[PDB]
């Protein structure tokens, strides 16, 4: 399989701060990493396609970056709306594995 | 596409289960449905994928011999079929669909399974 | 009286290259404008006819052969080519008079974890005669010792799956190919 | 027709060796490449074999989980990926392929590459 | 299949016949048994196929007869050139298994 290891499980930042969440893959996946956001109660929401492309309806605050082994989701000035958990999925190859969680609390 | 699921389930460890998910009238043959599992507190896990139009099913190694995934095209519903359950299956199950690349754009509400 | 071309190019599924589908077109009014004046076709290459001149000619039969191959193997769909497809799956005559239309169909025929519905022949004792195909699934005999139906050394299965995946490179991504031959 | 292996790959325990055999002259699409192992002063030990055409690999059960085998038919070669090396894998590795010229293989593994000494 | 080579070590002279008897546990699938010669330093070279059919370029001094479980390799004019370790193999549906080598010894 392909193993995904993420950033620290817990991140805390102030409102308006810039937040980075990075995850790395065991093998080499070209750019096929999606980024999902799951609010504490709601269903997870897909944010980012192959790391760069956003999703319709997502504010342009979120930004994807990286390639090969390491990928990164970055958030500009924060709001209380973004206190969710963030997962990075690799959809290269078979078993599309998920990373860990990146809890964010203001 | 919209995805509506069956509902909350309460079973016993030896019981077997059937979990349903409806489709909103797909148009392409490359219309896959993935089932993902989120145990309480733990993160999302990708169980398996199915293509109803040709009914081709792929499983993750973890859930190869444990679960089964079927899809009745006529009534337009996919099912996660559980054999004799375990206490380790008290999770939230999501029926998802998305792009042909395998990314999970569309999510249905969660089915809450509890066994005692 | 338009032609069944809508039921060929816009077909749901295409046959495997080793068992390519053939459909006959006759007693029909053919409109090749809808084909050439379409940007969906990555490869649109005609031999012996001009794409614009096509509407100005009449033929007694038009054979549409449909199948699915890889991106790298599109080159082999041409008169006078050598390769797996040309030698063992689909051979075109050197005096070919017709067109070849191939377009990338990754978002149709490639599926997560591998599409194993599409197969191609690996081995054959002799190359294929032009426009001739065999759907035989008998265990290929590579050496002298009789196989007796036991796969193993020199007893290879003749068919191999493409295993199409949506994350493959453009070379290995599936391409749907329709070959129009005029007679 | 000939077949040449890689060079010696003396490594440390726990590493992984990617031993390569490159073949010339064959119609390699029909050939099969078997991989065998022989310690110093010991008997030959079969590892596995590869059907290059179908690319179907059969391993020995002892080596089933540890080792994988691939082809890369474009370069007409054959690769053996051996995982974490226990101290026993201090042996000479050999490829064997038959005369498969002209889409017709010749029974028997006659063509053998010069061995590669791998030390753990 | 777990093969073996009965003659152990041959302590012979380069004048007499050398017999290499190879015994399996089960049988073999048709003509898939094969013999190999490995000189002390050289990579093994293929000699024989299922029953008697010697490989190309093999000198005529090498011959062998056998079917089923039992197999045999014969050397008529044993030579200093022919002093090596001879190995069995089967290509059956089982994982292919060699045999414990037989060393031919001078005098």
């Amino acid at each position: 399989d392909i193993e995904i290891t993420q950033s620290p499980s817990s991140l805390s930042a102030s409102v308006g701060d810039r937040v980075t969440i990075s995850c790395r893959a065991s093998q080499d996946i070209r750019t096929y990493v999606a980024w999902y956001q799951q609010r504490p109660g709601k269903v997870p929401r897909l944010l980012i396609y192959a790391a760069s492309t956003l999703q319709s309806g997502v504010p342009s605050r979120f930004s994807g970056r990286g390639s090969g082994t390491d990928f990164t989701l970055t958030i500009s000035s924060l709001q209380p709306e973004d206190v969710a958990t963030y997962y990075c999925q690799q959809y290269n190859s078979a078993p599309l594995t998920f990373g860990g969680g990146a809890k964010v609390e203001i | 596409v919209q995805l509506v699921q069956s509902g909350a389930e309460v079973k016993k460890p030896g019981e077997s289960l059937k979990i349903s998910c409806q489709f909103s009238e797909y148009k392409l043959i490359s219309f896959w449905i993935a089932w993902v599992r989120q145990r309480p507190g733990k993160g999302l896990e990708w169980m398996g994928i199915i293509y109803p139009d040709d009914s081709d099913t792929k499983y993750s190694p973890s859930s190869q011999g444990q679960v089964t995934i079927s899809a009745d095209k006529s009534i337009r519903t996919a099912y996660l079929q559980w054999s004799s359950l375990m206490a380790s299956d008290t999770a939230m199950y999501y029926c998802t669909s998305g792009s042909y690349y395998g990314t999970l754009d569309f999510w249905g509400q969660g089915t809450l399974v509890t066994v005692s | 009286n338009l032609c069944p071309f809508g039921e060929v190019f816009n077909a749901t599924r295409f046959a495997s290259v080793y068992a390519w589908n053939r459909k006959r077109i006759s007693n029909c009014v053919a409109d090749y404008s809808v084909l050439y004046n379409s940007a969906s076709f990555s490869t649109f290459k005609c031999y012996g006819v001009s794409p614009t001149k096509l509407n100005d000619l009449c033929f007694t039969n038009v054979y549409a052969d449909s199948f699915v191959i890889r991106g790298d193997e599109v080159r082999q769909i041409a008169p006078g080519q050598t390769g797996n497809i040309a030698d063992y799956n689909y051979k075109l005559p050197d005096d070919f008079t017709g067109c070849v239309i191939a377009w990338n169909s990754n978002n149709l025929d490639s599926k997560v974890g591998g599409n194993y519905n599409y197969l191609y022949r690996l081995f054959r004792k002799s190359n294929l005669k032009p426009f001739e195909r065999d759907i035989s699934t008998e265990i290929y005999q590579a050496g002298s010792t009789p196989c007796n139906g036991v796969k193993g050394f020199n007893c290879y299965f003749p068919l191999q799956s493409y295993g199409f995946q949506p994350t493959y490179g453009v070379g290995y991504q599936p391409y749907r190919v329709v070959v129009l031959s005029f007679e």
